[PDB]
C-alpha cells in the first residue's frame, strides 16, 4: 500500500498486528490477464485399439 | 464346382479312385496343380503330389529362389487370400490343406508366390489390398468399406505416414471385416493384413521410426 509510515503504525498499533504482512488489496501478486495457451490432455478411452465401448 | 475337380473326375471315375486317395496324406489325397510365381529362376505351372514340402516344390521344379533358398524372404502359399509365412516356417511345411492350416495360412489355390530379401514386402502387401479394393463389389458395409479403409492405412504404412498404435488398430479393422461379410472376399481381404501383421510388425516399426525422424 501506499500509505505513511505514522499510519502504518498506528493501524497496526490499533490492531495490535501486522497489517502490511497480510493486505486485503491485491496490487500486483495476482496472475496475468493474458495467459498463454493450455494443451489440456484426453480420458483413458482416447486409445486407438482394446478400446470396445462394452467393456466401458 | 472348379473347372480342376470336374476335370479329374473321369479320371477318378476310370482309374478307379482308390487310387486317387493314394496320393498325398489322409484327407489330403490326391494330386495337386501347383503355380509358382514370383521370385524364382523358373516360374511355372507343374503337377505334383497333394503332400510336397515346400522347399522340394521350389527346388526341383521351379528352380529355387532367385539367389539361393537364404534369400527367401516370404512365401504367399495359395494365392493372395491366404497368410504369408516367413522363410523360418517354409522349411519344413507341407503343401497341403491340414499342413497350411497348422502353419495359419491354408492352401487355397496352390499359387506359391515367393518374395526374397530384395522387395519391399509391405508395398506387396498393400498391392494386394488394393487389389481387392478394386475387386469388392460392394453390396455389403465391412467389404464395401473396411476394405477401402484398410487400403488407405496400407498406403499410409507404405510410406511409413503412421504411428506404431494405428497397427494393432488395423488388426481390430481386420477382425471386423472377417467373419461379417456376405462372402469370403472379406475375409480374403483381411488374412493378408493379418499375416504381415503377424510376421512383419518390426519392418512397420522401423518404416515409421525412419518417416518420424526423416520429417521430424
Ligand atoms: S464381402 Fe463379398 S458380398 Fe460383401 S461387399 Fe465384399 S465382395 Fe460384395
Amino acid at each position: 500500500a501506499s500509505a505513511t509510515r505514522v499510519i502504518q503504525l498506528l493501524r497496526n498499533w490499533a490492531s495490535g498486528r501486522d497489517l502490511q504482512a497480510k493486505l486485503q488489496l491485491r496490487y500486483q501478486e495476482i496472475s496475468k490477464r493474458t495467459q498463454p495457451p493450455p494443451k489440456l490432455p484426453v480420458g483413458p478411452s482416447h486409445k486407438l485399439s482394446n478400446n470396445y465401448y462394452c467393456t466401458r | 464346382a472348379n473347372v480342376e475337380t470336374v476335370a479329374v473326375s473321369p479320371t477318378i471315375c476310370r482309374r478307379g479312385g482308390a487310387w486317387f486317395a493314394s496320393f498325398g496324406r489322409e484327407r489330403n489325397s490326391g494330386t495337386k496343380l501347383f503355380n509358382i510365381s514370383g521370385h524364382v529362376n523358373h516360374p511355372c505351372t507343374v503337377e505334383e503330389e497333394m503332400s510336397v514340402p515346400l522347399k522340394e516344390l521350389i527346388e526341383k521344379h521351379a528352380g529355387g529362389v532367385i539367389g539361393g533358398w537364404d534369400n527367401l524372404l516370404a512365401v504367399i502359399p495359395g494365392g493372395s487370400s491366404t497368410p504369408l509365412i516367413p522363410k523360418s516356417v517354409c522349411e519344413t511345411v507341407l503343401m497341403d490343406f491340414d499342413a497350411l492350416v497348422q502353419a495359419q495360412t491354408g492352401l487355397g489355390t496352390a499359387a506359391v508366390i515367393v518374395m526374397d530379401r530384395s522387395t519391399d514386402i509391405v508395398k506387396a502387401i498393400a498391392r494386394l489390398i488394393e487389389f481387392y479394393k478394386h475387386e469388392s463389389c460392394g453390396q455389403c458395409t465391412p467389404c464395401r468399406e473396411g476394405v477401402d479403409w484398410m487400403n488407405k492405412v496400407m498406403a499410409r504404412f507404405v510410406k511409413g505416414d503412421a504411428r506404431p498404435a494405428e497397427i494393432d488398430s488395423l488388426w481390430e479393422i481386420s477382425k471386423q471385416i472377417e467373419g461379417h461379410t456376405i462372402c469370403a472376399l472379406g475375409d480374403g481381404a483381411a488374412w493378408p493384413v493379418q499375416g504381415l501383421i503377424r510376421h512383419f510388425r518390426p519392418e512397420l516399426e522401423e518404416r515409421m521410426q525412419q518417416f518420424a525422424l526423416q520429417h521430424q
